[PDB]
DNA sequence: TCGGATGTATATATCTGACACGTGCCTGGAGACTAGGGAGTAATCCCCTTGGCGGTTAAAACGCGGGGGACAGCGCGTACGTGCGTTTAAGCGGTGCTAGAGCTGTCTACGACCAATTGAGCGGCCTCGGCACCGGGATTCTCGA
DNA sequence: CGAGAATCCCGGTGCCGAGGCCGCTCAATTGGTCGTAGACAGCTCTAGCACCGCTTAAACGCACGTACGCGCTGTCCCCCGCGTTTTAACCGCCAAGGGGATTACTCCCTAGTCTCCAGGCACGTGTCAGATATATACATCCGA
């Protein structure tokens, strides 16, 4: 659960996107976050612009293999976050 | 009766619309295409005649040079007949995306 | 009034006579969409620049100086409309 | 002469490119000569072309010059169509030619 | 208001070359479109080479390199020799 | 020895804040150099056009925002004019 | 300064210098350099991200022309920008026509 | 023993497109350039790096060219370049009238 | 002179352009089209270089030839 | 190879509007002055370009053999040119309306110019490791089988 | 399926270009004023949109049948790969002086300003060159 929620918001990751430099957020944090504020990472300062240009364009912005783990494991929690 | 080959009147034809001048495409037509295009990227234009007449210009003219291009390189094909490929290579090597 | 499907008012004589003009000779069956395509995409580039040229000009109407300004932009100047 | 244009004995007008010059950014400062020079190039032109428009009028027995005449004369005269090789003229038309295939 | 334009000009020139010939409105307004072109195209080479040459003001030998360099040989050629003549004219008298 | 400036400090600062474990070659500096340059020049150069276009003396954030629509392919074009449009309104917020 | 003054990292002073230096037009604005020091620096920042992707492909820890040039004409836009810039010892992209191959 | 014709030639095809140095000597191409700047100005002075810029741009002319012609070669069905093919490609591009 | 580009060379030239068969007059033909680029190019550069008083074709001047018949050149301080 | 018919070119009239000219008026053009910076010119220094000469060495040139590629002939089948009958909508031309381009007054916030102050940035000096180069092994392919 | 080189993957040395630090002067900052380009309001008339109807020229659909695209075959000869001989490009090194760069000096060319006025502007009006319709005369192209 605590590896399992983002260090932002605290809520449990619905989503999650996966940064380049390892790091991962929540999405409509990472939206609220990075998309249309900062073009980098909250944490390393990373500039991700042309990242999330190029999969918005293959629109694969959502770790799907850790997010099938997380929906796996924690459904309640995500369905909770999700109403 | 009569008919003639096929070819005479190809080539009476095109000397035809080689000696005059005048626009060949429809005005209302081609008025309605440019207001739709016009109206997929900003709302409520009005246009003046003279531009949607220049705009039927250049168009004429593109259209022109590159049917030109597109003969030039079915002729090299060894052909008499032009074909989507030999447009394709025309706007290729003329560089245009 | 909605417009839809004025792309098919280039009627296949017109395209016919555009290519008898050309000095073509035989004309195949497959080209009029090409030349459809092609038209729109050219269209497509002239439009917008002339529309971005109206709007900085701070007006609701389109003008032959801007087309012909646009045209100039991109490099197929046209002489006699002004300017 | 007050005029420049009959100092210089040219139709254009000097002081009009002089204007044209200074309204232009062109330069922080401009010259005394060079609006001289300028009309005297851009008469020699008009001059050019009308020499070609002239003789396609006469050509087709007509007494005005028009658009197909003035096509005619540029994309016959060889050096005017390199100088002209991207101008694109209202109601121009195409020269007649066929391939020979 | 008013419209500048070169109508009087040219009108002179096509009368000075061929007495016999009036002109359209149509070429006209190409004339006066293409006066204006070249016009550009001189002013914004000359306007180059001044400041490339970390010089503030452009003269007669910036419009001689402009022309040399826009206009193909033979026409070059002639407009400078009556680029020249002009000018020569000009300071003479 | 003539003092010609260059780019280079803050071409180097960039990369430092993209890609942190990187290097560049002083050739490679030249080519970043001629590219803004080149740049440079193409956005005020029509900016200019455009106000001398309209009957206007004055280049200001409008006309340079036109300039990027009008030159930078779509995508691109996008990000570019929210990131200056981000880069003006922080800077007007303080004085 | 007035680049800490909106975070940027490219020159006010030095793109304002330059937009009266040119004799763009009479008069300039405040917002102008601000704008156009952040397109400039948003412009670098993607060149040089993709220039170090692909040079780090390549396991190489600094950048070269060869790798400014693929990284350049493999995106798409970037080559449509650059469609008319040639760049020294650049190479060219491997491609091969599918009947040329054996 | 032998490789067939073809397999040599797309090897080093690969040797060369991995390549990034130029292709042409320094020292022909230096008097061929002096001797083009002779007809036209006599007793001009030329730098190292100008010359190594006229070769850098010559170099990618050329290898675009190059490529227009084999594109123009392989679309009449041919394998062989011709100098038909590099005329029509000029042509086509506009710089050959 | 103009035969100094020798044939292998112009084999590399369009063994890097991905040309696979070559014919006998290419190499006339490449010869004919590089010299035109070349006159052009010198006159351009040579022109300028009258203008700016110098008997020196440096690489500037050729930068801004360049830049004039639009094939803008990277690499030489432009 | 003559002959019909159909397209083209030719001739003629005629009525119309587009071009040419007269004319009168106001903004741009011409003349005169100034003072101030920018280009012309002399001189000096030193840097970079030219020239020469040779040494090993890889590249260019030449010959040869053959096999794969270009080019010509042939035959088949279908897709497009041509003619005709029917349908559709573009073109011409009055009418009506109002939304927006264009012109003008007023006032004002914003940017050019000038003087004082300082620190970011450029030329230089330094130092050290990433990759050029190279000798040894694996593979990933090509060709004969 | 076999060998068998070309190329890919690998450990070692070492050296020249990258990364860091130094310090000073010219460009950035700051403060201030004055004037004009620019923002905002108000009125007004060309023109763009919408409509309707009548007419007729142009677009559709069909049929037919013949010229051309396409695959196949064969043949002849023109490049490709390899081995051997000749050659000059490449590097290092030394000499030399022509001309690019910088600084100083000074005179003269031009922006800015004010005063006069006429060539260029719009507006009104007259008439002849040319589009259109229509009547006529030949070139020629294909069926017979
Ligand atoms: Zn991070």
């Amino acid at each position: 659960l605590s590896e399992c929620q983002c260090g932002i918001c605290m809520e449990i990751l619905v989503e999650p996107v996966t940064l380049p430099c390892n790091h991962t957020l929540c999405k409509p944090c990472f939206q609220s976050t990075v998309e249309k504020a900062s073009l980098c990472c909250p944490f390393c300062r990373r500039r991700v612009s042309s990242w999330t240009r190029y999969h918005t364009r293959r629109n694969s912005l959502v770790n799907v293999e850790l997010w099938t783990i997380i929906q796996k494991h924690y459904p309640r929690e995500c369905k909770l976050r999700a109403s | 009766p009569h008919r003639y080959r096929p070819g005479t009147v190809a080539l009476r034809e095109i000397r035809r619309y080689q000696k005059s001048t005048e626009l060949l495409i429809r005005k209302l037509p081609f008025q309605r295409l440019v207001r739709e295009i016009a109206q997929d990227f900003k709302t409520d234009l009005r246009f003046q005649s003279s531009a949607v007449m220049a705009l039927q210009e250049a168009s004429e003219a593109y259209l022109v040079a590159l049917f030109e291009d597109t003969n030039l390189c079915a002729i090299h094909a060894k052909r008499v007949t032009i074909m989507p490929k030999d447009i394709q290579l025309a706007r290729r090597i003329r560089g245009e995306r | 009034k909605v417009l839809r499907d004025n792309i098919q008012g280039i009627t296949k004589p017109a395209i016919r006579r555009l290519a008898r003009r050309g000095g073509v000779k035989r004309i195949s069956g497959l080209i009029y969409e090409e030349t459809r395509g092609v038209l729109k995409v050219f269209l497509e580039n002239v439009i917008r620049d002339a529309v971005t040229y109206t709007e900085h000009a701070k007006r609701k109407t389109v003008t032959a100086m801007d087309v012909v300004y646009a045209l100039k932009r991109q490099g197929r100047t046209l002489y006699g409309f002004g300017g | 002469a007050k005029t420049r244009s009959s100092r210089a004995g040219l139709q254009f007008p000097v002081g009009r490119v002089h204007r044209l010059l200074r309204k232009g950014n062109y330069a922080e400062r401009v010259g005394a000569g060079a609006p001289v020079y300028l009309a005297a190039v851009l008469e020699y032109l008009t001059a050019e072309i009308l020499e070609l428009a002239g003789n396609a009028a006469r050509d087709n027995k007509k007494t005005r010059i028009i658009p197909r005449h003035l096509q005619l004369a540029v994309r016959n005269d060889e050096e005017l169509n390199k100088l002209l090789g991207r101008v694109t003229i209202a109601q121009g038309g195409v020269l007649p030619n066929i391939q020979s295939v | 208001t008013r419209k500048e334009s070169y109508a009087i000009y040219v009108y002179k020139v096509l009368k000075q070359v061929h007495p016999d010939t009036g002109i359209s409105s149509k070429a006209m307004s190409i004339m006066n479109s293409f006066v204006n072109d070249v016009f550009e195209r001189i002013a914004g080479e000359a306007s180059r080479l001044a400041h490339y040459n970390k010089r503030s003001t452009i003269t007669s030998r910036e419009i001689q390199t402009a022309v040399r360099l826009l206009l193909p040989g033979e026409l070059a050629k002639h407009a400078v020799s009556e680029g020249t003549k002009a000018v020569t004219k000009y300071t003479s008298a």
